[PDB]
């Protein structure tokens, strides 16, 4: 905004700015914007988006852990509740890779080829 | 809650190791706090969070019991 708007006034010789043309100066912007009608990547990626994702995620292996004496809550049966609750779509392969998050944030800890026992979240 | 969560971690885990029948911990903790007292409203809520706490890692994960007559 800074330097655009010293082009503008730079245009029509002047040599000090009015307040104005600044305006227009912002609304350039505001039309990208205003374009932008009709930074993302983590607001997407925040529950409803990442943190709702891992968030329900946990959520749901702390329930089939209480609900197995908790013993650990298999891939399957997780993949199971997961595109069960159905809604937001968690994909089978999101749900792989938000797993393997937790597990390698130590958020989770566990193992299989198609089992995947549990977590314990130390982290 | 998960503050208040913490801290009652805290006295749970205290009153565990240095134990080391789950009325007894209730008994003993709310003994312990009720000299932290500043009402009978948070007697009856500490009392009230224990009681839901309890139930809450013994219908839910974190117990063990080893014989039910006992346990």
């Amino acid at each position: 905004m800074i330097r655009l708007a010293e082009a503008h006034a730079k245009m029509k010789l002047k040599n000090v700015v009015e307040l104005e043309d600044v305006q227009e100066a912002v609304r350039l912007i505001r039309s990208a914007i205003k374009d932008y009608a009709t930074m993302n990547l983590v607001q997407t990626g925040k529950s409803v988006i990442q943190r709702k994702l891992q968030e329900d995620l946990s959520r749901e292996i702390m329930n089939v852990l209480k609900d197995q004496a908790s013993d650990s809550m298999s891939f399957n049966e997780l993949i199971k509740q997961i595109n069960e609750h159905s809604q937001d779509r968690v994909e089978s392969s999101d749900i792989q890779e938000a797993l393997s998050r937790l597990q390698q944030e130590d958020k989770v800890i566990v193992l299989g080829e198609g089992v995947r026992r549990s977590v314990r979240l130390n982290n | 809650y998960d503050k208040y969560v913490s801290m009652m971690n805290m006295i749970v885990r205290k009153i565990a190791e240095v134990d080391r029948t789950a009325v007894d911990i209730v008994d003993w903790y709310l003994l312990q706090k009720e000299n932290d007292l500043g009402s009978l409203a948070e007697y009856w809520e500490e009392r009230r969070l224990a009681f839901k706490v309890i139930k809450r890692l013994v219908k839910d994960r974190i117990l063990m019991e080893i014989h039910g007559t006992r346990h």
